[PDB]
DNA sequence: TGCGAAATTCCATGACA
DNA sequence: ATTGTCATGGAATTTCGCA
DNA sequence: TGCGAAATTCCATGACA
DNA sequence: ATTGTCATGGAATTTCGCA
């Protein structure tokens, strides 16, 4: 079996309801499986045709072999699945109720849920602004299992944004308690 | 004056006038018989005037002046009076075009790496389509990977919003562009100085100097003008559709797409190369910097026969950028401060300010 | 297509296909194993739809659609077949550039005497003087001698108004134009006939054609220029001095005024020229004859390298006027009908009008 | 002496009153003294006014270094006198009531004032439009005295309308008649 | 029958949008 | 059925003044 | 060890206003 | 303180298939 590439697969799934950004509550998540890159895009709502506008600009400047995804109404529609015949992208689908990715793609999920409630946190409101920051910093996250960046495994270079500061990614005892006054 | 022509009438040999042409006096004019006739010899207290009322009637030239004054006079070296007179005429300097052309062109280094250096720039505006006129075109120096964006205007704030969704891919080095309202703009300065982001523009009124996207400009024009044969003009629904497809284009001098240049590898769009399959992707990346190093840059050209390269004190006029109607189309003289290099110069402009400017916007001031 | 396959899987020789390489089935796909890798060999009734496909992702030429074709398949004379795709793709044919440079330039023979030919032209619209926005400009080929006539608009009536005073001097034998509306009129047209003057046309959008007096517009708006430095544009005014200012200029290589070659002797102008005050008029005239006869004409130059010269039958494409945004800058291919001289043809246009036509909006056909 | 030339002297005098055409009442004529050739020019008074605007039409084609007149109001003001200092023109009067051009220019004058009232008559008022083509006829005319036309000699060469009638230029019995029923 | 310097000629360059 | 042109100012070449 | 034809490379041309 | 570029399709040159 020929070595695992950039492009062979795309992980995608949704996260939220958030709260209102500039009118968006959604974000579509898109892990590439080799390198671990993420490209996120607000929507409006979990629909095939939010699905469709965010997946046109990431698939006009790459187009994968085989998106992933759980069963998702958006992701099962025919429309969507119209919209993937069309690119000659071969659909696939985790068995509901049990979710399967890969070890490098939940755990950068995980990565991803996180960093972005650690953001939310005390500007719940002004995440929009924050999706390039977030995406650059995942993008360029050293990772243990590989000795490479998804940056550096999609361009072959180093970046010039480095993170540098591995994280605390971990909610400050300032930052529990402001959290339990959003909710109430 | 009188002294140099009295002297001469009485047969005493004075340098520059001939000793064997006879020199007479007559209607109370000195004169002399040369081979085509007979010619008055003003005094040299007159010469400057005579020279400037012949060069004034049609503001000619060297030749085309002496010929007048060639019509009722000779004096020594009647061409040098001619040509002091041609460099003091502030309006025959700032009218007339040269005759020099510029030196060869300079081909700078490819960028080393993707994301070194971007080159930005705008097209429009084009016919409205879903209310959009404009389009921002961001091409990677090293690869040719280009980004396409609508807008309503070439706007500082337009630029802003695309960056920020561009750049959430990378940040890159520097961002090359003109001097356009959009990028010139202290908030587009800031803009870059938040995310150490370097500005760098090109010399005033000289789009070579963005050639790289000026290019770009041109096949992403001529791809949707067949795109669009025989429909009305909506190009917005086919940038998506021409930024993937000229990402995918092969350069045949290249032998690769801006995309594989960018990632090493195809994915999954018609035509993919397959070749490098059975490599791990740690291999690819290695073959991959291996092509980013090797591939073809051209040279500086040769010099036509008659270029002028500049030199630091030199008088040089820049180029008047948008000329009215019968006005002239150079600036006054002004000095070569610094060469930067062989085709861009540092000037003092005689306000006096230190302007940066291509040397294809310059003359350099006729007649010393 | 299958036949050709079939009988190739069984170790046949065919016609184009190398006997040295392996040829085999696997995942239902005819396959061959070449140096660059292994390659689908589609039958030939598949390869006109691959080459399109190819093609059309972004209407590339040949070695770039090549390229992407190579990428996944090998045939016998790949490139044979994408030519033949280049060549009916309307598309790419009507917008893409030429790589032809035109033949080098005609230098006519200058005419031989005064009023032979004029070359006639409008200036403007200019900055408003007195109420005035163009020139009328009228150039004699042989002398060079311009008469300068202010207008309100480039009209037919404007025109009529001041050749009727010109010519009250005399009456030219032909007057050549450029296809303004002023010029092609039937009222203009009827105006020239009355009077025995013939009516010649520069092809379309061709000012070269008309190089005789709009080589002379540069010298009238560059003196004028020069004349209305740091005051208003107040150019009326000055016409008449212009037109005397240029008529009484020597052109270098000529050595001679424009006003010497109409009339063999100066006016009482400044600088005039007094070597023939001893001749008679009939001597004078008799030196002006033999002087319009040896004046210096220039040769045609040699040709670029790789410049293209018309023939009859050539498929060959009119330059698209005043394109529109993002609209095709070529015409459908169209017919050499007659080659009057090397730089002019006469084509019928697939409506198909006759068109007389200049090479320079011009291109031949790509691909046949 | 130097041969004479063309430029040498230019013989201007008024024709007119005359019946108004397109407003004009006079004729400004101009012959040069050398070659006969004739320039005419409708002016709407005698006046130095306009005079100096015709002949600056003229001397923007050609300069004569003299230029000959009767003592008319409009020659001897001292703004026409001013104005051909400017231009390097030398002034120069006959005697009062005595006028003296020379043979070739009174003759030339004759033709013009009988070649002008000859086509004036039944159409008095259409003359302005035939001031060209009574020039070129004038120009075009050969002269007895010289082989040549005033054409022939200031362009040195043959001209593209030959005047090959040389015409009755005396008033028909019809026209003598048509004559003495206009000024009734 | 030859030298240095001046005069003349040559001609690439750019502009008539 | 029509077609480039020519001012310009450094450089190349030729001619001049003298011997 | 050399031939004819195909493949590849070279590169002038023009256009991004 | 900055700097031309590169698709294109005939022609030139090189390589291939075969001997
Ligand atoms: O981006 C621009 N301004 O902000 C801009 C301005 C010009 C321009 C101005 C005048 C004439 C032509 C011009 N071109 C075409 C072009 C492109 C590349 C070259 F090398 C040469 C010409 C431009 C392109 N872009
Ligand atoms: O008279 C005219 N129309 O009626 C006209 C039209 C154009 C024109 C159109 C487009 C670009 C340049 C143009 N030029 C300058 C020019 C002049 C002579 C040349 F050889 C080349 C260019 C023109 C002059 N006159
Ligand atoms: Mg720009
Ligand atoms: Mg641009
Ligand atoms: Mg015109
Ligand atoms: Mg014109
Ligand atoms: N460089
Ligand atoms: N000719
Ligand atoms: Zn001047
Ligand atoms: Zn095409």
């Amino acid at each position: 079996d020929r070595p695992q590439k950039p492009f062979d697969k795309f992980f995608i799934d949704y996260i939220g309801p958030l709260p209102p950004s500039q009118g968006y509550l959604y974000v579509l998540v898109v892990v590439d499986g080799m390198t671990g890159f993420t490209w996120l895009y607000p929507t409006k709502a979990p629909s095939t045709s939010a699905t469709v506008k965010s997946l046109n600009v990431l698939t006009s400047i790459a187009i994968p072999k085989v998106i992933h995804s759980d069963q998702g109404a958006a992701f099962t529609s025919s429309t969507f699945a119209e919209w993937a015949k069309e690119r000659g992208i071969h659909l696939e689908f985790s068995t509901p109720y049990h979710p399967q990715s890969s070890g490098k793609v939940e755990r950068k999920n995980s990565d991803i849920k996180r960093l972005l409630t650690k953001l939310l946190v005390g500007r719940p409101t002004k995440w929009y602004d924050l999706l390039p920051v977030v995406q650059l910093a995942l993008n360029n996250t050293y990772s243990p299992v590989l000795k490479y960046t998804p940056h550096q495994l999609l361009f072959g270079i180093d970046s010039n944004t480095p993170f540098a500061n591995q994280d605390t990614l971990d909610l400050t005892r300032e930052e529990e308690l402001s959290l339990l006054q959003e909710i109430r | 004056l009188d002294a140099e022509l009295d002297q001469l009438l009485q047969g005493h040999y004075i340098k520059g006038y001939p000793k064997q042409y006879t020199y007479f006096l007559e209607d109370g004019k000195v004169k002399v018989s040369r081979p085509e006739g007979v010619k008055i010899i003003p005094p040299q207290s007159d010469r400057q005037k005579i020279v400037l009322q012949a060069h004034n009637l049609a503001h000619t030239g060297r030749e085309a002046t002496l010929l007048k004054i060639a019509n009722l006079y000779w004096w020594p070296n009647m061409r040098k009076d001619v040509v002091k007179q041609l460099g003091r005429c502030q309006q025959c300097l700032i009218t007339n075009a040269s005759n020099k052309a510029s030196g060869p062109i300079l081909r700078p280094d490819r960028p080393q790496k993707p994301f070194d250096k971007f080159f930005i720039d705008y097209i429009g505006p084009l016919p409205p389509s879903q209310g959009y006129l404009y389009v921002l075109v961001v091409v990677d120096g090293m690869t040719g990977f280009t980004w396409l964006y609508p807008t309503k205007a070439p706007s500082t704030s337009a630029t802003v919003k695309s960056l920020n969704v561009l750049t959430s891919i990378a940040i890159p080095k520097v961002i090359h562009s003109d001097q356009g309202a959009a990028f010139t703009s202290s908030t587009f300065a800031e803009w870059a100085k938040e995310r150490g982001i370097h500005l760098e523009f090109s010399t005033p009124y000289h789009p070579q100097s963005s050639g790289k996207v000026e290019r770009k400009n041109s096949d992403i024009k001529r791809l949707l003008t067949k795109l669009l044969v025989g429909r009305p003009t909506k190009w917005y629904d086919l940038l998506p559709v021409v930024q993937l497809a000229l990402n995918n284009t092969y350069s045949p001098v290249l032998k690769y797409t801006p995309h594989q240049l960018l990632f090493g590898i195809d994915s999954n769009t018609p035509f993919a190369n397959q070749d490098t399959l059975d490599l791990t992707r740690e291999e690819e990346l290695s073959l991959l910097q291996e092509i980013r190093t090797s591939l073809y840059h051209p040279s500086t050209p040769p010099a036509s026969s008659r270029s002028w390269s500049p030199v630091v004190g030199q008088l040089v006029q820049e180029r008047v950028a948008r000329p009215a109607s019968l006005r002239p189309r150079w600036h006054k003289p002004s000095t070569v401060l610094k060469v930067l290099n062989p085709r861009t110069v540092v000037i003092l402009d005689h306000l006096g300010n230190n302007r940066t400017v291509s040397i294809d916007n310059l003359k350099p001031t006729s007649h010393q």
